[PDB]
């Protein structure tokens, strides 16, 4: 962990586009990670900062970087309903079937929070609809348990 | 009335004697404290939820209590903190003048009815309702030097053998332990628990069974069988008393018949209730007592009594234990008293010298030497009657009134000495005529000065309570001075002064006093010639007056505003702030570096560093700490370079090097509740259930905009904490039910192990203390450790936590704030250099009206009080000016002549502003009260010039210029005498650099400069004012 | 003046071995020798 | 203060009679009050 690495983590989180720009020019470590294993891309994905997700990927950020529990930026973006960031991550080669330590995928998380637009995008980029978590649950099992009629019909 | 007492000097002496005894009695019985109660009454509700996060605390404790704080009288506002230390503090602030006891009992009564709605673990810990205050009398440190005791061991010894005795000590109002009494700590091992198919649930169940009080009954209890001879109580099971007994608690009997005891699955020791704080004093383990002074108590007596009780405890102290006094106010308060008594005594000595220099007889010098003490003693008797204390504000209030008290004495005696010299009348007849000339004016002056000072007592809020201390002190001293001037002083003059033959001005004397009288008589003719010339060309002086008025107005706007000067109190604070999520050990390494700096780079200045790791003022997570620095005595720190302000700046500059840690030193404020000079306290409020995240975005939007106006706003930051990574674990209900694992067993196992659990009480050497079960550190540090905790299913199989749970990283708040029941975020800031708080607040309001839908705002603390204190000022200034005018109108029997007196105001103010500006001081409370007394004395000088002038025109039919010239001639000597005595009297306060010099400098500087100009200008300008005002109106 | 006390001591280990719960023992001893306030009843319209 | 010329009477059960007997006593008192229209007017219970 470097001085500019810490500055980039804080800037990526806060959504300060202009500060990230200056930090990219000075070569702030894009693979900088905090104690839980979150990169600037993780943080930008979580808090929904589209411009910074794009700028970090341009500057050779790991699109499939995983935290200490095996969660990727696509997991975060899919879970918190950031449609534009999900599309960008998938276009820059994000593993659509990425499994965390619980066996949970972006499709599982999106299904759980009922993000219909995101579920369609994930399925479009070839998300495994039959993918089971550690409890043997699919995105379909989540849709019927949540009682989401629209979602259950799409996961046919 | 003066005539009455000239013929009755014994009656006069009797009145002086009664006043002296009343004052003498008051001096002995009057309370003593550094500062009186200023801040409006506040009641704090405090609750602990062991192992609870900010949201859990907020949504199960804080919201329920807040919803039940209804039907309570005189509530201004309500604010709360819920943080991830498992702590809630709700603060209810009440209208100034509210009974603090009624406020507290009303709050705790409404809480009592809300207690059944709180979680069982919160009801078990309890919910404290306390009168809020931050002023400690002193902090007693208790350390161990031979390395045989931890902070936990010292805390328990202090709690068991010291705290109660100090609480019982005379004048002690409250005592806070810096630590807890011991708890029985059961440190659980999950490997051993799983080995014998046991969980924390079984540990808790066994402790409640085998550590308990059990009711039995009596032998031969009523109603008995008739003939029963013996009646005795049956004692059954009573609470355990030792780590040995807790160790032997039976958990399981195995198939083969071997016993599983609690010591087989846990480490068992006496430890602290909490491990959040790590206290060190010069690197050595430390506890201590925070002692507050009781209402109406004498601070000096209490401090002596505390040290007397600590002395009695010395012989029983375990080896290595030692008392230290890192903070004690009473040395400072003792120096304040000494310095004030010194100033009042020097003032009386200087009046004696000036009185002899001019009047040159010892009988004259004795009259003020009697009169001034009588007034000062009388003033204490009236303070006592109003229920005031001898404090910094009331003591310096008397110092600021010295000029007014000295003048009343000098005016009466000097005028008798003149009347005798000019007319040849004997003392008694001379005193009658002399009082005849001034007695009407003295009463007029009393009413005018009442009109000036009395309205100062009716400002609301904290600043009002401060101004009220000076107002009553000064009005009382002034009021008694006039009573003594009309009763005692005339009687003393009539009976003590020797006659002076008509024409004898001591010009015929030899030596210094002959030369002086010749010089001063010659100087008086030079003065009357100058006024003669000034009065021939009054036009250019009205021009010079407006230049002064404009210069005054200009200097007023440029002079930075403040409350009370910073002081060298031999102590200051160092703040240690690490990045969010930083651990206790990382914070400890920075504090070790900060402590090492002070005992190395400032070994000459620093006596001790009190390092409190895991303590902050806006939340106490693991990434925060403070170093409380105590300095060596003032005597051993000579020069400005070795004072708190210089050490502070040096420390801050050195520590700015420290990487990944915000560290800075700062002096303590005079009174904490007033806040910073032109600071504001803003609340951003969620008014439409937006939630934490949308309110954060709104906060950032406001902060971003505030940063774009550095011309108006400076250091606009949040007071709270930023969201941090947290470990969300989801229990799969289906998997739990499938394996036959109850959710109670899962939630207890997790909570008990990782969070800790208060089970019940035991009795340690005759003292009831708490029993906590918790995981030993090494099994609750990292996410992988979650899988090492097992829960027994219905069928008896041990199921790991991994089998029925899933986890992920998310962000959440470690401290959630609420204002008047709604989610809030406190924003601090201050007006830019040259800008007023009003302007800064006006912009913040403008910026706030541009935030998203459902985001409101309010002002709190100093900002709430400023809005309500600022709106009163115009009314109080107006009432003061109107009543002054009306009193002078009644005195002079004229609507016009009053203006000639009132025009003097700027002549004093200009000198005060020049002296303050030049010396680099601020427009503070001491300076402001200084202006009123300077205005007061110059007004008094002017009143008597105009009375003498007007009387000569009315009675002796003299001309305007003739009357004015004869008036200023007669008033020259008394005006110069008062000014020479008083200026010399405040000279020590101006040059002072010792302890309490900040206050002395603030009192002295403005008064000295103000008196210099007030004296020099008024003697030339008052005659101009009178001539111009008489000409313009007939 | 100081009074004599009859200290009874329940062996919880020996009780557990015989298959009797401590709660049943505590209630039995307490209820019998000291009495036990169970709940209220209504005597001629007054709670007692 | 009140309702000009109105009274506010409280019938009391002093001997644990019960609600049923006290209701009869109330009815007896209401009936007798109706038999004196020259003195008492609108004499009625406030309860249900
Ligand atoms: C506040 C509102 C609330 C309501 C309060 C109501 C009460 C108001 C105060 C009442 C004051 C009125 C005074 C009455 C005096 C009557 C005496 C008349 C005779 C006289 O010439 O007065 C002599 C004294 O005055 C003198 O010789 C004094 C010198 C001349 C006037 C001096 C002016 C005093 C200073 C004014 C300060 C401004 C005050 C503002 C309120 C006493 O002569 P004698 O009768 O004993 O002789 C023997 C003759 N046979
Ligand atoms: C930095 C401090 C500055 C403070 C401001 C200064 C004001 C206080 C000093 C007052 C000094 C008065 O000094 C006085 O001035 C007047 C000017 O009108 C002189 O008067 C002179 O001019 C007038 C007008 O033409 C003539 O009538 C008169 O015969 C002549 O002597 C006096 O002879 C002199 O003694
Ligand atoms: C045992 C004695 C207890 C004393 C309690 C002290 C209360 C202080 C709590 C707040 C501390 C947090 O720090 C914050 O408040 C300080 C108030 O002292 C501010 O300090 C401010 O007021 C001081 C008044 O003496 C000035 O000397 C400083 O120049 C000024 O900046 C800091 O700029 C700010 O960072
Ligand atoms: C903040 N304060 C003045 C100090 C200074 C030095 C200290 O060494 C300590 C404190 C606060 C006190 C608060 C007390 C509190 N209480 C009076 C028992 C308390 O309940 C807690 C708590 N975390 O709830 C403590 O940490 C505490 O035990 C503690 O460890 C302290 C402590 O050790
Ligand atoms: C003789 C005429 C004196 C009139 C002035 C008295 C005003 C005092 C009003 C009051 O009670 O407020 C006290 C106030 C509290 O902070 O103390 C002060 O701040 C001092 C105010 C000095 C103002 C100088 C005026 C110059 C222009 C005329
Ligand atoms: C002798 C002086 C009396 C002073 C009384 C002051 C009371 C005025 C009340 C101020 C509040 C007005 C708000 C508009
Ligand atoms: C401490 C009280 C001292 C009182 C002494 C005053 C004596 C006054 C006598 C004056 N006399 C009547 C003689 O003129
Ligand atoms: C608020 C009232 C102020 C009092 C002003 C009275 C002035 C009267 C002037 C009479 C001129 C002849
Ligand atoms: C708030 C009460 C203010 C009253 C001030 C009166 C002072 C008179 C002293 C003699
Ligand atoms: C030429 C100016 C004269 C001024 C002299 C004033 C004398 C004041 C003595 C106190
Ligand atoms: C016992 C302390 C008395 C102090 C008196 C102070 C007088 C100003
Ligand atoms: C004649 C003097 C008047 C004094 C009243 C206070
Ligand atoms: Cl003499
Ligand atoms: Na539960």
């Amino acid at each position: 962990g470097s001085d500019l690495g810490k500055k980039l983590l804080e800037a990526a989180r806060a959504g300060r586009d202009d500060e990230v720009r200056i930090l990219m020019a000075n070569g702030a470590d894009v693979n900088a990670a905090d104690v839980v294993g979150w990169t600037p891309l993780h943080l930008a994905a979580y808090w929904g900062h589209l411009e910074i997700v794009e700028v970090l990927l341009k500057n050779g950020a790991d699109v499939n970087a995983y935290d200490t529990l095996g969660s990727t930026p696509l997991h975060l973006a899919a879970h918190f309903g950031h449609l534009e960031i999900v599309e960008v991550l998938l276009k820059n080669g994000a593993d659509v079937n990425a499994k965390d330590d619980n066996g949970i995928t972006p499709l599982h998380l999106a299904a759980n929070r009922g993000h219909l637009e995101i579920v369609e995008v994930l399925l479009k980029y070839g998300a495994d609809v039959n993918a089971q978590d550690k409890f043997g649950k699919t995105a379909f099992d989540i849709s019927i348990n949540n009682g989401n009629e629209d979602l259950a019909e799409i996961l046919q | 009335m003066p005539n009455f007492f000239i013929d009755r000097p014994i009656f006069a002496w009797v009145i002086a004697i009664i006043i002296m005894l009343a004052g003498g009695l008051a001096i002995l019985k009057l309370p003593v404290a550094q500062y009186p109660t200023i801040a409006p009454p506040a009641v704090t509700i405090s609750a602990s939820y062991p192992g609870a996060d900010a949201k859990t605390v907020q949504d199960t404790v804080t919201q329920v209590i807040e919803q039940n704080m209804n039907g309570i009288d005189n509530l201004m506002y309500m604010s709360s903190n819920s943080d991830s230390t498992g702590t809630v503090q709700i603060t209810l602030t009440f209208e100034s003048g509210t009974d603090a006891d009624i406020a507290q009992v009303q709050v705790q009564n409404k809480l009592q009815l809300a207690m059944p709605l709180l979680p069982q673990e919160v009801q078990q810990q309890g919910v404290s309702v306390e009168k809020s205050s931050s002023s400690f009398l002193m902090v007693v440190g208790v350390i161990n030097t031979d390395g045989t005791m931890t902070q936990e061991d010292i805390s328990d010894y202090v709690a068991a053998n010291m705290k109660d005795a100090i609480s019982r000590t005379s004048g002690v109002g409250d005592v806070q332990l810096f630590g807890s009494q011991y708890a029985m700590r059961i440190w659980m091992n999950p490997n051993e628990l799983n080995k014998f198919q046991l969980t924390p649930v079984d540990v808790i169940t066994a402790i409640k069974a085998q550590n308990a009080q059990v009711a039995a009954g009596q032998l031969g209890g009523t109603p008995p069988v008739k003939g029963q001879q013996l009646n005795a109580s049956i004692i059954a099971q009573t609470r355990l008393t030792s780590t040995e007994e807790f160790g032997k608690i039976l958990l399981k009997v195995n198939q083969d018949g071997s016993r599983v005891l609690l010591r087989d699955v846990a480490k068992i020791e006496l430890g602290g209730e909490n491990y959040d704080i790590i206290a060190e004093f010069n690197g050595q383990p430390a506890s201590g007592l925070g002692i507050k002074l009781a209402t109406g108590a004498n601070a000096l007596d209490t401090a002596a009594a505390i040290r007397a009780e600590l002395a009695k405890m010395e012989p029983f102290f375990p080896s290595g234990l030692k008392i230290v006094y890192p903070y004690d106010t009473t040395p400072f308060v003792k120096i304040s008293i000494h310095e004030v008594v010194k100033t009042l005594v020097e003032a009386i000595i200087l009046v004696f010298l000036v009185m002899y220099l001019f009047l040159q007889n010892f009988r004259a010098t004795l009259i003020p030497t009697i009169a001034v003490p009588v007034v000062l003693l009388g003033t204490f008797a009236v303070l006592a009657a109003f229920g005031f204390s001898i404090n910094t504000l009331t003591m310096f209030g008397m110092v600021l009134a010295i000029g007014l008290l000295v003048d009343d004495a000098i005016v009466v005696v000097e005028n008798v000495e003149r009347v005798m010299a000019e007319e040849g009348l004997p003392p008694k007849e001379a005193t009658r005529k002399s009082m005849g000339q001034i007695q009407g004016a003295l009463v007029g002056i009393a009413m005018v000065l009442s009109a000036v000072f009395v309205p100062m007592a009716f400002f609301g809020g904290s600043t009002g309570a401060i101004y009220r201390q000076f107002s009553i002190t000064i009005v009382s001293a002034m009021a008694l001075s006039v009573l003594v001037a009309l009763i005692l002083t005339p009687a003393l003059c009539a009976t003590m002064l020797k006659p002076i033959a008509k024409g004898d001005h001591g010009e015929g004397k030899k030596g210094f006093f002959g030369w002086f009288n010749r010089m001063f008589e010659k100087s008086t003719h030079h003065y009357t010639d100058s006024v003669g010339g000034i009065l021939r060309s009054t036009g250019r002086y009205l021009v010079l007056y407006l230049i002064i008025v404009v210069g005054m107005a200009y200097l007023f706007v440029r002079l930075p505003s403040s409350f009370l000067p910073d002081e060298d109190q031999g102590v200051f604070m160092t703040m240690v702030q690490l990045p969010a999520g930083a651990t206790q050990e990382r914070t400890q390494k920075v504090l070790n570096e900060v402590t090492h700096y002070y005992l190395t780079k400032e070994k000459n200045n620093v006596e001790s560093v009190f390092a409190v790791n895991g303590f902050g003022f806006a939340g106490r997570p693991q990434n925060t700490g403070i170093a409380f620095v105590s300095l060596k005595d003032w005597a051993d720190r000579p020069g400005e370079e070795n004072k708190v302000e210089a050490i502070t700046m040096r420390a801050t500059r050195a520590f700015s090097q420290i990487k990944d840690a915000m560290v800075f030193a700062f002096n303590l404020p005079a009174i904490v509740e007033l806040g910073t000079a032109t600071g504001f306290d803003f609340e951003l409020i969620d008014q439409a259930g937006l939630g934490h995240e949308k309110l954060t975005q709104a906060r950032n939007q406001l902060l971003a905009e505030a940063a774009k106006h550095p011309d108006m706003l400076t250091s606009v930051r949040p007071n709270g904490l930023e969201d941090t990574p947290q470990f969300k674990i989801d229990i799969d209900q289906e998997k739990a039910q499938a394996l036959g694992v109850s959710i109670n067993d899962i939630n207890t196992t997790l909570g008990a192990a990782w969070g800790g659990s208060y089970v019940n009480d035991f009795i340690d050497r005759g003292r009831v203390k708490k029993v906590y079960v918790m995981s030993e550190a090494k099994y609750r540090m990292l996410p992988d450790d979650i899988g090492d905790w097992y829960v027994r299913a219905a069928d008896g199989q041990m199921v790991p936590f991994s089998a029925f749970s899933s986890s992920r990283w998310e962000y959440g708040s470690p401290r959630l704030e609420r204002y008047n029941g709604l989610p809030s975020m406190e924003i601090l800031g201050q007006a830019a250099p040259g800008k007023s708080t009003g302007e800064a607040m006006e912009l913040m309001e403008q910026l706030a009206s541009k935030l998203p839908t459902g985001v409101g705002y309010d002002w709190t603390g100093m900002s709430y009080q400023e809005r309500l204190s600022g709106n009163q000022a115009p009314s109080l200034y107006a009432i003061s000016l109107i009543v002054v005018f009306l009193c002078l109108a009644a005195l002079y029997e004229s609507w016009s002549i009053p203006f000639s007196v009132m025009l003097v105001v700027p002549l004093g103010v200009i000198g005060a502003l020049l002296a303050a500006t030049f010396r680099g001081l601020t427009n503070d409370v001491y300076f402001q009260v200084g202006l009123l007394t300077t205005i007061g004395l110059s007004a008094k000088n002017a009143i008597l010039i105009v009375e003498f002038a007007k009387d000569l025109m009315d009675k002796e039919g003299k001309g305007l210029i003739e009357a004015t010239l004869d008036a200023v001639r007669m008033r020259l000597r008394p005006i110069l005498m008062t000014s020479l005595a008083f200026i010399l009297g405040v000279m020590p306060l101006v040059i002072s650099t010792g302890a309490g010099s900040g206050a002395q400098n603030a009192v002295g500087t403005g008064v000295m400069g103000g008196m210099v100009t007030a004296t020099v200008l008024a003697i030339f300008f008052v005659p101009v004012f009178f001539v111009v005002v008489r000409r313009r109106f007939s």
